[PDB]
């Protein structure tokens, strides 16, 4: 939808929208086919030798017309092959296959017919539905998933210049209930969802407004539609079943940030931060947590966050694991080693380490503090000890100029 | 597409297995009984909203939706139950209190539960006619006691709403039932109730009452009784025009019967010498019965019972009969204007009608009615008319008709100027009416004449202005009288041309335009809606709480008349309405009158200028799906025509700027258009500059302009005639008759005296210099009053 | 300009929709009347400001009056509470520039100075 198409790049001059537009519809057809190979080569060992219109049909709902074409020759239906050779870019063969249909209904044929193979001929017609003389209803999306009905759309349903707007709000239209028709579409349902057996019992149009999209037909709204709303497409319920997997929906928030998408509220952006950072907290990864709160925009808010996570997560015991994070945090991550300080003083001072709460909080820049530490509880101890050398290095570092 | 119910089973299941918990399956059981019910499978609904009710037992729509599986099946005190908890969870929900209420009443009217449920309803909908019939229904039941109440109700229904049909007709059969036939009579005859005429069910009460009083009554000889004969004979005529109107041919024969047999029984207590008002009614009410029996055969002819050839000549007859029953003669008795004003203006609505329907019905023949009147205003021609009435059910003797003398009819055919004036009465009685003034105006198009519509509008709309200062304004409060005459204006013409393209197959004897009362809708419900929210704002007829959904509709519309941004009219319109406002104002006396006219005949000429431009460049013009004037391909402009309405827009702007008072300007827009009406245009302007001139003592230099202005006359003059002479064709084209151009060339010639027929200075050669600067004709954008007093307008209209 | 706009408007036999046109203009100007007399009411001063004296302010209002008749003094419509619709578009007072006579005849001037 987004990414460089070296297509695109092979072009000297600004491309025309049109060019733009085609060349992406095209990535997208190939992105459908691609989503589709593993079931179809899946149903098409399950079909054998002997339903092998069946098999036919598969992968014509995954765009290998080639790969269809052989496999109709090498079953000997050679009149399929023949059509389906004919299928790439001739509108007057659909049209005359549309003609076909209608006339072996009228005189009452298509009765006479496998199921399976008026449905090739429906599809290859561009008809969704096609109603027999016999009453029967013939569906050609109702054993497709959202991607290959969405597909069937895009390459048989629609003409070669439409967009991919286009072919969504036909889809759309699939799996809504109108005046005109029945639902013959599935519902775009998230993977996690998608063999969830929910019986759509004798009210559906209640129910779709309660159902959570696939964040992939969130991102073809998106593309469609420059203000569609962020809030659904970045809720974890789209992508997994557990609703606090963030790992997703922030990185695709960043990136959807990079492309110049700005309408996400203050509020759910902080939500997302503050709910993948507690994800990283709780897997140990907390030095990234402090990056995923570097994003948060208003600065108060995310130093406060920073300092709140140090102030937890920060060790006094020098392993080499805490160091590692320390230097990413102070060299990658341009965090101000002060900060850094100041959490390991106050765990020190929860500890009861007077020795390393004074340390931590000269290395800090807290001269009062530090200051008021070493006179009240080091001072003392160290003279009567006559450890002179030990308050010394406390005394001498506070005893400069500019810290007095 | 409807859901099979194997679909809807199966989306059921797929949506139980794909549930982890009871309560998961029970949650979607709302989603279910809505599917079930699209599905009519109520059994199934009930048994899925159940199981989620049981869940959610806080859900109101839940329960109100089970009420509503309950109220199909006809469990009335079980929907009743549902829709009550539905109504403790959320109050909110006035209109449950209402379907309670009539659930309650419809089971058991003796329920203690109705009272409270219909007192709880009249509490939360004030004055809604559903509660009034719940509380008839319960104190109907109530014998005596409920009788009071019934009446103290009716009694604050009609204080409420005074014009309401049903509660009235209840209350005089409330008086009936008690045996108060006097007070049934009293509430008849208030001067309120003449709003309840255009109801057949009222008139026909009225009828029935004043019948029933009368037989009660016979033998006093009461002043009372020829008051209610008075009004019996009224009731009677107007229950014969709404059946005429509302009713099939045999219902309207039934109607005119009993009239006929009414005024029958009145002829003999009326000798002709009695002014009183029973007399005066009773010769009005013989006029109006001649006027529907005409109606009646044209409504047997349009009904296919009889040829229109047939039943011409007997309708003419009957129209002839009621044009000519004599106006009453108004004494104005200072005191009480409201009883001999109606009679009158029944008698102008009655010549109005007849005398159009006369001119209409000889389709232009001199010795028509004369033909009429030899053939049928006989014994035999009256026998004829019986016959065709009421066929063997009535004898010459039996029938007011038969006992009538026809023999005394004048040979008037109708003149346009009184038509005209009974037109201006008849307006009264109609109250501005949409489809009595489109049927006016057509009329009067039929005759090639324009409808005098300004004064139609000026009696209707006594307060609104003649024009507005901002034709950019869509707010309602700036609606002028000149909105309203291109309304009516477009509204004529597209009933005309819908008449026509519905008359391409048509009887040759058939009326152009059919009677009021059988004549079909002339106009689309569009402009109906339109043209009632405007009446009832303006003459605050509204009904309250509705006065912002009536503006809204004004709002929209009134884009389209004024021709703003979209309006998507079709040209033929704006070129109608150019045309008819230029004929109008050039047609007036008064400066300002002729000024507002012709400014807003330039505004459509200049909203048209661009249409044309389209249609030269072959671009179709756009179309409304749902237009307030319907387009008519028949009259869509042709490429040959543009010229020529471009030019009539240039005369029309050079017109305006004649009214202005720019002279100059308005010579120069005329020579450049070079038509017979602009020669015509400078040779009026000439002409007037040379009688401006004419005073008894001029200077030198006065008398060579005088004599140059009178040459320049006769130049223009002489180029009409030398053009009339090459295409006699432009006498059509031409704004008066070619003999007062040939009356006005001699003058001029007699004025110019005998000397200076052979000096001819070649009046063309000398005006080739002023190349292509685009006249702007530009209207005063509102720059504030600086007054400078130094140029008295010199243009006083003599 | 309401008080022109009906009469012309007035014309001894009107329609319906043009009797309500000539009502509404004459109800218009006894509004801005109205608000003239309230406003010379509050401050006398205002009598310098006006074209015409007072007296032929309040002689026009009850000329008005007289043709209104007695039967509309207790209904007073918001007069000002239904034209809170278009924004600013700066109303360019434009003088025509001299473009070239196409004469276009279909607008007579509606305007006579009567």
């Amino acid at each position: 939808l987004w990414g460089q198409l070296k297509e695109l790049e092979a072009s000297l001059d600004e491309p025309n929208e049109y060019v733009r537009n085609l060349e992406r519809r095209k990535a997208f057809s190939h992105w459908l086919a691609h989503t589709a190979e593993e079931r179809i080569e899946e149903e098409v060992s399950l079909y054998g030798p002997e339903r092998h219109v069946e098999a036919v049909f598969s992968f014509l709902t995954g765009g290998r017309i080639s790969d269809a074409c052989r496999l109709a020759q090498k079953s000997g239906d050679h009149r399929l092959s023949l059509l389906l050779s004919q299928m790439v870019g001739s509108q007057e063969m659909r049209e005359l296959i549309s003609l076909q249909l209608v006339d072996w209904n009228k005189l009452q044929v298509d009765h006479y017919i496998q199921e399976e193979r008026l449905r090739v001929f429906c599809l290859l017609s561009g008809t969704p539905v096609w109603r027999s003389s016999d009453n029967r209803s013939i569906n050609v999306c109702s054993q497709l998933d959202w991607k290959r009905t969405l597909a069937v759309h895009l390459w048989y349903m629609l003409p070669p210049t439409a967009t991919i707007a286009q072919a969504l709000r036909l889809y759309e239209r699939a799996f809504q209930e109108h005046e005109e028709g029945e639902p013959y579409a599935c519902y775009p349902l998230p993977p996690y969802l998608e063999d969830c057996s929910i019986s759509l019992g004798d009210e559906p149009s209640a129910k779709f407004s309660s159902l959570q999209r696939d964040v992939c037909v969130h991102l073809l709204k998106l593309y469609s539609e420059r203000q569609y709303d962020l809030c659904q497409l970045l809720d974890p319920s789209s992508v997994t079943p557990d609703p606090l997997d963030y790992r997703l929906s922030w990185h695709l928030w960043m990136v959807l940030q990079a492309l110049n998408y700005t309408h996400l509220s203050e509020h759910r952006q902080g939500t997302l931060h503050a709910s993948y950072a507690a994800q990283l907290e709780n897997v140990g990864l907390w030095e990234w947590a402090i990056f995923v709160l570097l994003h948060i925009p208003h600065p108060h808010i995310r130093e406060a966050g920073v300092r709140e996570l140090l102030n937890r997560q920060c060790v006094v015991r020098e392993s080499p694991e805490s160091l590692a994070k320390e230097n990413f945090l102070i060299h990658r991550l341009c965090v101000p080693a002060q900060w850094v300080h100041e959490a390991k003083a106050i765990r020190s001072r929860r500890d009861g380490d007077r020795h390393k709460e004074a340390l931590y909080l000269l290395k800090g820049h807290q001269w009062n503090p530090c200051h008021k530490l070493v006179t009240r509880h080091l001072a003392a101890d160290a003279v009567i000890n006559e450890n002179y050398r030990y308050l010394q290095s406390f005394l001498g570092e506070l005893s400069n100029p500019e810290h007095c | 597409m409807r859901r099979s119910k194997a679909e809807i089973q199966r989306y059921v299941e797929n949506a139980q297995n794909s549930a982890s918990s009871p309560r998961e399956k029970s949650m979607k059981g709302f989603l279910f009984a809505r599917l079930y019910y699209e599905a009519k499978e109520y059994e199934l609904a009930k048994r899925s909203v159940s199981s989620y009710i049981s869940v959610q037992e806080r859900d109101p729509k839940a329960h109100r939706f089970l009420g509503q599986l309950f109220e199909i099946e006809g469990n009335v005190e079980k929907a009743v139950g549902c829709y009550k908890r539905s109504l403790e969870l959320n109050p909110t929900q006035k209109d449950l209190t209402l379907r309670i209420a009539e659930l309650i009443c419809t089971l058991n009217i003796k329920d203690g539960r109705a009272e409270y449920w219909v007192e709880r309803a009249s509490k939360l909908f004030p004055g809604s006619p559903e509660i009034y019939r719940l509380k008839e229904q319960l104190l109907s039941s109530q014998g005596e006691a409920g009788w009071n109440q019934l009446f103290d109700l009716i009694q604050a229904e009609l204080f409420a709403r005074p014009n309401d049909v049903y509660v009235n007709l209840k209350l005089v059969d409330l008086f009936l039932s008690n045996q108060r036939l006097e007070e049934a009579v009293l509430h008849c005859l208030k001067p309120e109730r003449r709003a309840l005429r255009t109801d057949i069910e009222w008139c026909s009460c009225v009828v029935r009452v004043f019948k029933e009083y009368l037989a009660s009554k016979q033998g006093q000889k009461n002043t009372n009784m020829r008051m209610i004969t008075k009004e019996l004979l009224l009731a009677q005529c107007d229950v014969v025009f709404l059946t005429l109107s509302k009713k099939d041919v045999q219902k309207s024969k039934e109607a005119l019967e009993r009239f006929d047999q009414a005024l029958l029984s009145v002829k003999q207590s009326v000798s002709g010498t009695d002014a009183s008002d029973l007399s005066v009614t009773f010769y009005e009410m013989r006029g109006h019965y001649y006027m529907h029996a005409g109606t009646l055969l044209l409504k047997m002819a349009q009904s296919c019972e009889v040829q229109w050839k047939a039943l011409i000549e007997p309708a003419a007859l009957c129209y002839l009969l009621a044009y000519q029953v004599p106006k009453p003669k108004s004494k104005p008795v200072k005191g009480d204007d409201n009883g001999q004003g109606f009679l009158e203006e029944l008698a102008f609505d009655r010549q109005s009608k007849s005398g159009h329907l006369l001119l209409t019905l000889s389709h232009g023949k001199q010795n028509f009615i004369s033909e009429i009147i030899e053939t049928f205003a006989n014994q035999c021609g009256q026998s004829i008319l019986l016959k065709f009435l009421f066929e063997d059910n009535l004898s010459m003797q039996d029938s007011f008709m038969g006992s009538d003398d026809i023999s005394y009819v004048e040979n008037r055919v109708p003149d346009l100027s009184e038509l005209s004036q009974h037109d201006n009465g008849s307006l009264r009685i109609h109250n501005g009416d949409l489809q009595h003034l489109t049927w006016l105006g057509l009329q009067w198009h039929f005759l090639s004449t324009l409808p005098p519509l300004r004064k139609w509008l000026k009696q209707i709309f006594p307060r609104v202005p003649q024009e507005t200062s901002r034709l950019e304004s869509n707010i309602p409060e700036s609606i002028c009288l000149l909105d309203l005459e291109v309304f009516l204006l477009a509204v004529v013409q597209t009933s005309y041309l819908q008449l026509q393209d519905n008359n391409t197959t048509a009887d040759p004897n058939r009326p152009r335009c059919l009677p009021l009362p059988i004549c079909k809708q002339l106009f689309t419900d569009r402009q109906r809606s339109w043209w009632d929210a405007v009446y009832s704002l303006i003459t605050k007829k509204a009904l309250p709480g509705t006065s912002a959904k009536l503006r809204s509709v004004i709002q929209h519309d009134l884009t389209t008349l004024r021709a703003q941004e979209k309006h998507g009219l079709q040209p033929a319109v704006l070129v109608n309405w150019a045309r008819g406002l230029h004929k109008t104002g050039y047609s007036l006396n008064s400066f300002y009158d002729q000024k507002e006219y012709m400014g807003r005949c330039v505004h459509y000429w200049k909203k048209l200028l661009p249409l044309l431009d389209l249609v030269k460049q072959k671009k179709s013009i756009p179309e409304p799906v749902d237009p307030l004037f319907k387009h008519f391909h028949n009259k869509d402009i042709k490429v040959s025509e543009v010229k020529d309405l471009e030019d009539e827009a240039c005369i029309a702007f050079a017109t305006l700027d004649l009214v202005d008072g720019k002279t100059e300007d308005a010579i120069i827009a005329f020579e450049s258009v070079k038509n017979v009406v602009a020669y015509w245009n400078l040779a009026l302007i000439y002409q007037r500059k040379a009688e401006e001139i004419e005073n008894d003592c001029l200077p030198a230099e006065e008398q060579e302009e005088f004599q140059e202005c009178l040459l320049k006359c006769k130049g223009f003059l002489k180029m009409i005639c030398d053009e009339y002479s090459a295409y006699p064709s432009i006498a059509t084209s031409l704004p008066v008759p070619v003999e007062t151009v040939f009356e006005m060339l001699d003058s001029v010639k007699q004025s110019l005296g005998e000397a200076m027929d052979d000096h001819s200075p070649a009046f063309m050669e000398n005006h080739s210099v002023l190349t292509t600067s685009a006249i702007k004709h530009s209207t005063p954008s509102p720059t504030k009053l600086t007054i400078s007093p130094s140029k008295s307008a010199r243009f006083s209209p003599k």
